[PDB]
């Protein structure tokens, strides 16, 4: 039975599923973001003060790995939660018509902002488009870091490399990747707040994008 | 596209705005009429909407005169304006000639008005279908009429959402010249045929007229005995 | 899209401009009417806007004649123009026949004007709903009317922002043939039902008429005893 | 593009809306007429749609007067309105001069009306072709007429979906001055020619008139003897 | 969007072109009127534009008759055309009944004209608001009127750019039944309230009328004593 | 672009819709007229379309009165409506003055009608050219007329698809004041000139009038002797 | 015979063919996806806890290869099934006209969302466009993984490489590829549900995108 | 003579030329595709069961080369046949006008779907655009395979390479290239059926995209 | 409670939050930018005068590092502050409708100019789009520099490199990176002023993008 299939779909991802997500975003998530932001800024301070020598190319700084993993963990929960909201809307996109699409436009509008969050802000795709990646740092931040650092480490170890700037770059890779996290957290917070507001103002039409007024005909 | 104005043919020779006007007709509740032995009848579904609406208020079978009745389906405001036009048009015929000899011509006058609004820009078609049933100097007559201004004379027909279920069902069961009491049963069966999955059929309206007589509206006590 | 012109059906058979006209009605303050024992009444909310506006100025219940009243909701300019049209239309019936026998026909004449503006290009619909209440040779009568030209006779009904809260509430509590004093209470309860979170209900208007009598407008001192 | 308005020539000097109007004509069932020895006839296909439709209801050959008939093809509402206009136009000529001397002029009056609706904005063309057949002071006459207002006099011609099959077939078999009984056979052969793959030809309509006489409509028993 | 044509409702039921017409009203200079003990007055700001303009030329309080005056704000050409209409409408009432009994009806006739231009395509609304003040058989009256055709009776009101500052100020200070000399002061205070940062208030216009009397226009010498 | 509406000049001062109307003229079959010794003649090609069309039906030379004839080319419906207008216009002149003194003025009246439809929106131009030939109190006259309303008097001219081939050929061979029998030959040569590659010229129409006489239409037996 | 050719086409891919696919998606497929999601998240937990040494570059983790192959297998069936639905619609796209395309639009609408599934969600093409690849991980996930790992393995074996970060990258390649599967499965689920709804609401017009009402002409 | 040149063109590529192609596609071609699909799936089964060692990097698997060459041979015939259809239409594109283009649109519409087949589905171009290549595998499939394998072979032979994952990649290259063929064949079949339907429903206007009705003028 | 959630959002990022940012930009920020511009131009002078030898490839010039880090620090504060403004607007984008969007357009207009600042002027993303990077130098300026220099340093040290032009390039990297900062600061200044004006002229509608006039209905 076809109506029963749809109904099972919608019963399983209700408006309280998506509201649940938004409550967490206004309380828990924004606070964990800000905490990551302070940890990353604090780790930046440490590194701005350090002078770097070959000593530093023999050890991956566990403070920075810490910050970076913590951030990847948040982006993971935010992506999974965004997708709950997206599911709740996508399964309520009604029959395709060339009319009565005032609600369907609200749906496509909000789904688009969730796309922006997931694809662009969280930078979650394999290859980002020709839109670039506008976010300072992706989900796969830890990997980008280790990779950028481990090339610099090879060159500095091996007769190492006698480039004085290459030594400073190792430091700059640590500094910049902590900055990139401060920045990315700020930007993520705006986007998370933007979505909270988009959702709360529009939820009624996200669930019921049409009303069936039959009062003119008999 | 070629569907934004009543005066514009598509390249295949279609007036899409007229076809859409016809979709308004499908949103009305089902109604049917059929000819029987020396008579004709109308039946129409009553989808009760609330305790708070008066029942003997807008029900759908309307006498045009004592010997002619009509059911409508589609936009209710437009149905009203067309029934009231039909009524006036019947009285004009009666004042000119002292009697409505052929009902086909009352229908034709109404259909003409409807067609006229599918040729001039600056007006929209009437979103209504009608069934006309009555007796005249030819015999019992059953007609229908659509937004386009199209006429057909039927032995049995339906209009409304459940049109197809009902026309399909009469296509198999209908017999000419039943007695009144059996035609009414056959009608009710047709109507029941059109609902989905063990859904209730509450009291419809039934009106009938037989040669030599005036129209009679069944009251809901008499109508119940067929449920 | 198909929602830019009153004369254009959507592909499903919808006149969107009419439906939007109907959204104008929702911005008005709530009003209700109900039938009771040998009578009918109207109640309408007064959202006081300022000390500086005269109170006995534009309030919403208007007598059409001595035995018929109306409440409106929607664009105020259009309400005015329709009430004045209704008033003239009543007097025309009285001059032609010496008495308004069926109020249904006054409403039908008003509704017809309203429908007419949903079929011709170059005019917009009236953004108003009305309730008509009064006594006539049939008895007490309660009607409503919308931008599309659609009529219904009710036992109780509402119009305005709080329509749904009120129709919902009467759907559960309304009883036929109460006494006047109780109908008025039940009405006030219905109206209070429609406000959100411990919000004040300031003095509404109430007008009533009972068979054999003329309309009477409650003055705000009498109205207070129900708050 | 230049096909959205009746008043707009394309750059090659084409009224596309007229041409599209003509496509409406092709959706009608086939009908033909031919001149024979001291007479003219019309034949028209009856695509039976249902047991439930009355047969002697809308069939397509219509007498304009006792000596003139017409078949139509295209939008049925528009056909109707044009046949009724043709009937009224014939009576006007009879009241002015006491007799319809040249049928060409009745057709010209109808064609003029049709052309008029291909020159003014705010109206759409009639989506109909007609054939006119009858006797007059010149002799037997066969004409056709299209949405554009274009007239031709023929010895034989067809209109409708199967026009080309039929005009192609008569182009090869048609002889002047056959007897009635053979012209009718030749016609039926032409019509059969137009169906695809061993498909049934149910009872068509046939009407004929011969000099000195009135029109006669073959009843379906007489028509069967040619199947 | 839905804001390009007066006949088009937005989906929320808004006539945007009307609302924009209302923005024209805000560009006018402020004016106010208020009821007092057995009387009513008007005050209007004069933004002097040049030494070279005659002062007793277009100032904004206009007598409609000896007992009724008006201030306008909005497009000046449209204000003129409405005042002149109001004047002619008052004289028609006087010729039909020999006296203007209720001023509400003069305002209603003007408002009706204004509303009429918000329902038909091919006209734009009047970009004006008016205040009407005067005495009649009910007492002193103060009304306003806007591009939409919307009427309200007030105890005090304002129109023009500084409307909100002034309605806000009277909402706090206004008292019923002051003497004339104090009402005028209170008015001048209200008006001063609406200017920004130690900006001059040059001589406004003031006109008043008290029961039993005719209108009087303060000359600028008398007006100065309140600055 | 500036070619969608008859009332719109392009920036170079062109009415493109008129020019496109002219392209309709080129789709008609060729026709020519020429002055000769005390006379004028018209010749027109007959592209035979079918055995089944009556030949003495719509051929293209039409008498306007006994001394004036016309050929047309372009939309056939519009040709008809203009010829019939020309005919009525001729009779009006005859009823006002008892005689058609200058044919230039009949043509002027027809051309004026044609021009009128190139200045007002909501009508399309007539897609026709005409040649007018006849005798009057000035002598033999030959004119042409186009969709724009443009008149020229010619010694010889052509209209239709093969216009250019024919006007080119007469530009080289035409001589004033030939005898009738030679003018007709010269004409036929001109017409043959316009066909491509050893293509047949079937029987054209020829009509001639010489001073002091009435028009005469060559019958196809007489016409053959020039092939 | 031409009508017979079309008829054989449509007889072999009926609406029950495509409905069949949708029932499986609502029951079987969504469950198998979620199971892959939990397997991948569990494997991520293991790896977050491991300290990595050269030991780990000598062996490809059979837990991760397992998860990845299982996911590739699902994507394979989902692509093949998507293509059944797509075939059912594509062979019922009617004669090309500039009118009566209200149904044709529903067809192009739904086919477009199946394109999005196959091309973008399942990332099934050779080279993805300048739209990027927004999906966290493609079909060819196993190959991407082995390839990314086997470069890091070469560098660590051969005097290996003494880069401390390069050792952590090996780990991060394992961690990230499991994350990428958790994320891709979540996102695939949304898309599969979206399609279930698209289809059930629109099927009527996907099969008969035009109705031949001839009732105005005679 | 100009009309004679056009006429020779059209005489030599008639509607029966293009109908001929379509009959073959509905019978022979779709069946040969499905057969390739089963050969490739069967080869995939074999490889899923094999454990791979250096032994396998010394021999190119003749089963896979077989499947791949067979598929390239089909794509070759389909391309050449598609181009017959395309020729039949392209030479009947009539005089350029701003009107009467109802038929011309049908032509442009069908030519476009043949472009999609050739360029995108068969992936027959040198460099694919910024539309990517959405098809799982091109015509030049054999070459892609040998090339991808031969780089892995070199690394594994030469002290070879001691990467455990590189050995598994050799296997995955064989597995994935067989999968890619199963997928590509499914997708190709849909497109071939889509074209069969496009053509049969539209052929009348593909040949005569305009009708010369001269019945209004005289 | 839903209204309470939105209200907490808007109470925490008011118009004074955003105005606060704009006052700083008009006073402090524009001055600190100009100071950086003069430091960078002065360091360019020094370098134009220096002749470079292998001596210079053994030391990273602490003057240039100084300028560059100072600039990165400004760009960091300007990004974080831009994001405050952007938050204030984003959380006041009202219910989605097809009407009354005159204010919403002012919002989208000004948000778009803040996007231009952050993404393009401050060049703050990981990968910039196919719009290019029009700014002379990004945030991550220090990193770009060290990296560009440290490749030239390796080639010049190691038999070094005997390329005479390679020696001049080392110098040109120092020169150009200082130029790039002069240019970027000039361009940033324009953009900061443009936003000051955009904001001060439009703030009223940025906060209340709709007015609820209910004066026509009763």
């Amino acid at each position: 039975k076809r109506a029963a299939l749809i109904q099972n779909l919608r019963d399983s991802y209700t408006e309280t599923s998506s509201f649940a997500v938004i409550e967490e975003w206004a309380a828990g998530t924004l606070q964990e973001i800000e905490g990551i932001a302070k940890a990353a800024a604090e780790a930046h301070g440490v590194i701005r003060n350090s002078t770097y020598g070959r000593a530093q190319a023999e050890k991956s700084p566990e403070q920075l790995l810490g910050v970076l993993q913590r951030y990847q963990d948040l982006c993971h929960n935010v992506y999974c939660q965004a997708e709950t909201i997206r599911t709740v809307i996508a399964i309520r996109i009604p029959e395709h018509k060339e009319e009565d699409n005032l609600g369907v436009a609200v749906q496509h509008a909000v789904l688009k902002i969730i796309d922006e969050l997931e694809i662009k802000t969280l930078g979650s795709g394999e290859k980002s488009g020709s839109g670039g990646a506008p976010t300072p740092i992706g989900m796969y931040a830890l990997r980008e870091y280790l990779s950028a650092r481990s090339t610099v480490e090879d060159k500095l170890l091996g007769g190492g490399s006698q480039s004085p700037s290459l030594l400073l770059e190792l430091r700059q890779i640590d500094a910049d990747f902590m900055l990139k996290v401060e920045l990315a957290t700020t930007h993520l917070s705006t986007m998370v707040r933007a979505v909270i507001n988009a959702y709360l103002l529009n939820w009624k039409k996200l669930i019921q994008p049409r009303t069936h007024l039959d009062v003119l005909y008999r | 596209a070629y569907d934004r104005a009543i005066t514009v043919f598509s390249p295949d020779g279609r007036l899409f705005q007229v076809e859409y006007a016809r979709e308004a007709v499908k949103k009305g509740s089902t109604a049917l009429g059929m000819k029987f032995a020396n008579g004709v009848l109308l039946i129409s579904d009553k989808k009760v909407r609330s305790r708070l609406i008066e029942q003997n208020s807008i029900e759908k079978i309307q006498l045009i005169d004592d010997y002619v009745a009509a059911v409508t389906s589609g936009l209710v405001a437009d149905a009203r304006v067309l029934v009231d036009f039909a009524r006036i048009s019947a009285q004009q015929e009666k004042v000119t000639y002292g009697s409505l000899v052929n009902i086909e011509n009352l229908v034709k006058r109404v259909a003409d008005q409807m067609q006229q609004y599918t040729q001039y820009g600056g007006v929209r078609p009437y979103g209504v279908s009608l069934i006309f049933a009555g007796i005249d100097q030819i015999g019992p007559r059953l007609f229908d009429c659509d937004p386009a201004g199209t006429i057909n004379e039927y032995k049995a027909t339906a209009i409304g959402s459940g049109k197809d279920a009902v026309v399909s069902f009469l296509e198999r069961e209908y017999k000419e010249n039943l007695p009144e009491k059996e035609a009414v049963t056959l009608g009710i069966k047709a109507l029941k045929s059109s609902l989905e999955e063990g859904e209730e059929l509450k009291a419809p309206e039934i009106a009938s007229i037989t040669v030599g007589n005036k129209y009679r509206i069944y009251d809901q006590e008499e109508v119940k005995k067929f449920l």
